[PDB]
């Protein structure tokens, strides 16, 4: 098989002797690529202030959050620091070398600056068709507010800022693609619903007004443990992140 | 009945979320957005395989290297003892050895291989290197070649072949064959070793243990009814026994968005009125033969750089953000190296500071992988107060008064290896 | 062997009778100096101010913290008065006698004076060549904002204001070196990547303001259970104490 | 199916963190930064070594303690019934008797033995102590000594040789032997000891329970083609009953840093006009033969100190903080004790407060070991209302006036055993 073919080996050493993975020196072994994306990374994070809401803001959503397991379109500028120099998470990059998955997603949602109550619903039969969230006030109706009868929960800001959720998989095929463009036309319905997990959306419940400094919202995201990266395919061309900012400036 | 429960309280301590390291090992409690309110996990079937994240499933495809020719005319380089290829032996392969794609005012797309992509999310790295050479050649051709793993050496500074002979080698031949790997071997003073390239601002990188070097032994023998030319294609994967220790910020990011924006704080540019520029000549310098940015027709009109910052190092050179131009240059190769830039027509990206007295001048270079190297080598030689007339063989003649810009143009501060 | 080497003895009583260590006279046992570095000490502590920070303050990093088995150098002041008289804790002069080590470290972050959240990173492969912290706008942007992959931990002051985590041994040698110098360029491999177990970086992630009084952060810190004191080398001469503030002034 | 739970709630104490203090048997919940989420532990080897840290096995290493010239042609000290060294017993060695590093304005560095060091860390202490002894001899030397373990004594003010004799000693004889170990028991009436140093200002600071004095039993004899001084090292160990029961604030700190910062509300110096100031004489001070601090040469022109705080101990002198001078003293041994100031060039480190009515003068001391034990001796004399007369043996003589200060000098209170 081409791929691993390595004919006429000319090999001047014996192999070197193992350590199962780091386990013989360190205390843990490294094997698989699936271990590190169950560590949790940045999904999403932003800041939003009341002029970001609807005038009247009738309980309505913070966030509306498209949920891809390779993460979202990241735009790195002067106010997303991370972006800019850190890239893309361990996650995003993992997932760029294979094809499909099918699994779920966790979730950590993370609120400060809000004294009031946190509603988060998933829509696993409206994902969207974009790789970037959509704010406040330009949130359609249909999502803008609490729908009944879809998997929920309910926090209290007062008992704990930190919600944790699991996404599960509802989509209607074998497989869900990775690594899907924005830009289809030819293949709208594999976008549609065959490609994010739905949208989640994160939303307060109360009549307390928003600090001028604003409330942030932090999303953290791991693979689920029935989740799996399925064919690989090659790695896409990467950029080196040391080549942001540079060394000739060593501190800056 | 309601007995009292005087059982003493139990002391315990609120936090507000689990683990966010751990990921093998363990349980996560969290609340499942499922109607069953159980351990429940996704149907399956031969439809769907199993998770295909085994690491050594993935860092065993070859990857490709930078291609090279091996020119059986060339009667200078086709000789026993020459050099063919060489570089230091790492899992990430050096950037220059990598195909490229650049983009002005935009970050550098590496085609990295799978080794070398998953190396990247690991601070430590550990094993034999398969190193396999496809040669396009058919059964007239004939070479013998000698290629070597040399520990502890990082450059071909002190590399010839009657040395390379002392250090873990293989002697390969040409004859009606084209594919072959050489693992090589991983020898180190230490168990683990750190990797390469790291993250931004060059955080926590390092250098390669090892290098290995192709010697021409048996120079190429072709024929009249055959091509003179034979392609080497380099390919890496990795050996059975390796091994990557310990998670770490990814020293790469994907190529779905290639923008940057560079620190404001480093930026410099022209002074007001010393722009618009354009690349041309003066007799100050090296009898006007060679290319810098002017101002202005009028002599002694040299374009002059506003202040530049103390924290930027010495032996860096500087790259273009915004707009730029194109303009017409040419080098001829340099002694001792395969440094040459044929005469053409190039677009400016890189630039290095000429400083004279209280006044700074900017030298312009091409935006090519070449033309980083030269223009990088340039800076240190100002750096270590070189011989005016020996830096002169590194920089870009002058041929004729290029294009003006719209504006002024700003540069950003980098270095390299 | 000439260190224990008692040639000649004259003893005109014999020895006397044992307390295992205190255990017959208190409850407890006292035989090894491993379990004293066990209890937590001081590691550091220091008040941030909003001018310490960057003036846009993206959750940027407070402090970034060099983690050294020995501990830090102290720096006796005005403004430091346990370092000044108590100077070093317990474990950097155990750690003095000791030329080697290799395990992990046990940390507490105390935060108070702040309402926001707290991010923890752990830069195993990045580890300071300097035995002083780096404070706020003065932390290079390589580290003042959250890298990906990274060994983490994100908690909310609302829940609990004190964060406990243990540092790991991610290191490519054999040892790590005890009593490290800075100044050190002939082996700046050494002292580079074989003496520190990586910075930890102690961030914020929120918008609340920073009160005029700032925050204080103190981070404890104690021997991890795998950790090991290696090779007896000699201790280093000491001051006293006692010869900081004088009896001569038995109340000040 | 989703039935009710209706079990009680439990009663919880919420705590935010797990035990400060600590250290052995038991568990410690903590969040561990990895990517295995078990009990993990870094991995072994015998490249390796288990933790070094068994107290028994460091304090049982021997260290050096001050050593003593021993001159076979003394005709005055080497005699039988001498005093050649003595003092109290005590797992910390008394500061006197250990090699010293002293730096003005700093702190003085000590070089204890590992038995002082692991002591330092602890509360109380009990056992016996190895005093190994070291003797620089040949063949031809020979002696005998008797060395006294002395219950419930701290001091020699009662000692001889005919009193020793009645206690726990041993006689050793130098026939051809130059080293021996002198294994001294523990005699208290109580089982653990408290430690002598504690922390600042003299925090639970308290005595030592016993005393060894080395006695000149048979003088030493030597030849005339042999050195006629044998030196003697004493050195220290943990006897094998030895040990330390409770965890205290550490008596000492590294010595990689060691500035110190006295309290500003301690310092006193001298009237404004009454500096810069100057070692000198005059008449109505011993008839001008001993060495003051004067501000000029016109006569009861004495250096005035500033007020000082009655919070100060009567019985403490001072010590200089910031710049000093240098003066050339003399002090002639004193009946009774082996001490005397050479003449020569000192610092000046450490000064006795003399009053005369509403005036307050002061008397300089020498930064040297010695000159801190007379300076202390002096300050008490001064404290008990001694007589003027009885007082002067114990002052620095006037020699020749010294160079002047750059300014005012600032002083520190202190206080010794």
């Amino acid at each position: 098989m081409e791929r691993t073919f390595t004919p006429n080996v000319m090999q001047p050493t014996p192999l070197l002797p193992t350590t199962n993975d780091g386990r013989v020196t360190f205390g843990e072994a490294f094997n698989d690529l699936k271990d590190l994306a169950r560590r949790y990374q940045l999904y999403w994070e932003g800041t939003i202030l009341e002029g970001n809401l609807r005038a009247i803001r009738r309980n309505s959503a913070l966030v509306q959050l498209p949920l891809y397991p390779h993460g979202l379109r990241i735009q790195p500028d002067v106010n997303n620091p991370i972006w800019n120099i850190m890239r893309d998470g361990h996650i995003p990059v993992i997932s760029s070398g294979f094809r499909y998955f099918r699994g779920g997603l966790r979730l950590r949602i993370v609120v400060e600056g809000l004294n009031s109550c946190v509603w988060v619903q998933h829509h696993p039969d409206r994902p969207s068709i974009f790789s970037r969230p959509i704010i406040g006030r330009y949130i359609a109706a249909k999502d803008a507010y609490r729908n009944h009868a879809y998997a929920a929960y309910v926090q209290n800001m007062s008992v704990n800022r930190t919600i944790e959720v699991e996404v599960p998989f509802y989509q209607p095929g074998l497989y869900g693609m990775l690594n899907a463009s924005d830009n289809n036309t030819a293949n709208s319905f594999d976008r549609l619903r065959f490609t994010g997990l739905g949208d989640l959306l994160i939303g307060i419940e109360g009549e307390q007004p928003i600090p001028k400094e604003g409330i942030e919202i932090s999303v953290y995201y791991s693979i689920a443990d029935d989740f799996s990266f399925n064919i690989f395919c090659g790695f896409p061309p990467m950029v080196y992140c040391d080549e942001t900012y540079s060394a000739a400036t060593p501190d800056l | 009945d309601n007995p009292p429960d005087p059982t003493p309280a139990k002391f315990f301590v609120p936090i507000p979320s689990h683990s966010w390291a751990h990921g093998t090992n363990t349980s996560e409690p969290t609340n499942t957005l499922r109607l069953d309110g159980g351990v429940v996990g996704v149907g399956r079937s031969d439809d769907i395989g199993t998770s295909d994240t085994a690491i050594s499933g993935i860092i065993g495809v070859y990857g490709l290297l930078k291609p090279f020719d091996w020119n059986a005319n060339d009667t200078g380089r086709n000789v026993g003892g020459h050099l063919l290829w060489s570089m230091p032996v790492h899992p990430q392969v050096d950037k220059d050895q990598v195909i490229q794609v650049m983009t002005q005012s935009k970050l550098t797309q590496y085609y990295l291989p799978p080794i070398s992509v998953v190396s990247s999310l690991y601070a430590y790295t550990r094993g034999s290197i398969k190193y396999k050479f496809l040669f396009g050649n058919n059964p007239r051709h004939n070479a013998r070649l000698l290629v070597a793993y040399i520990p502890g050496i990082s450059s071909d500074n002190r590399l010839t072949l009657e040395r390379a002979r002392n250090s873990a080698h293989v002697v390969f031949s040409l004859n009606e064959v084209s594919e072959f790997v050489f693992t090589v071997p991983y020898i180190t003073d230490t168990m683990w070793w750190p990797r390469k390239y790291g993250g931004p601002q060059a955080a926590g990188e390092f250098v390669a243990p090892s290098y290995i070097c192709m010697f021409i032994l048996n120079p190429l023998v072709a024929m009249e009814s055959v091509p003179s030319i034979v392609t080497i294609v380099p390919m890496i994967a990795a050996g059975d026994d390796f091994e990557v220790a310990v998670p770490a910020q990814p020293a790469v990011g994907l190529s779905r968005n290639i923008d940057v924006i560079y620190p404001k704080d480093s930026i410099i540019s022209f002074k007001s009125g010393y722009f618009p520029v354009y690349v041309g000549s003066w007799h100050s310098f090296f009898d006007s033969t060679k290319a810098i940015l002017r101002y202005g027709a009028v002599s002694d009109h040299i374009a002059q750089l506003g202040n530049i910052p103390a924290n930027v190092n010495r032996k860096a050179f500087w790259i273009v953000v915004g707009d730029t131009i194109k303009f017409k240059t040419k080098l001829d190769k340099i002694n001792g190296t395969e440094w040459f830039i044929p005469e053409g027509e190039y677009t400016l990206g890189y630039g290095v500071v000429w400083r004279d007295g209280a006044y700074a001048y900017m030298v312009p270079y091409p935006l090519t992988p070449l033309g980083e190297k030269i223009a990088q080598y340039t800076a240190s030689l100002l750096a270590s107060n070189t011989a005016i007339s020996q830096i002169r063989p590194y920089i870009p003649d002058y041929i004729v008064d290029s294009a003006a810009s719209k504006d002024n143009i700003l540069w950003s501060p980098i270095e390299d290896r």
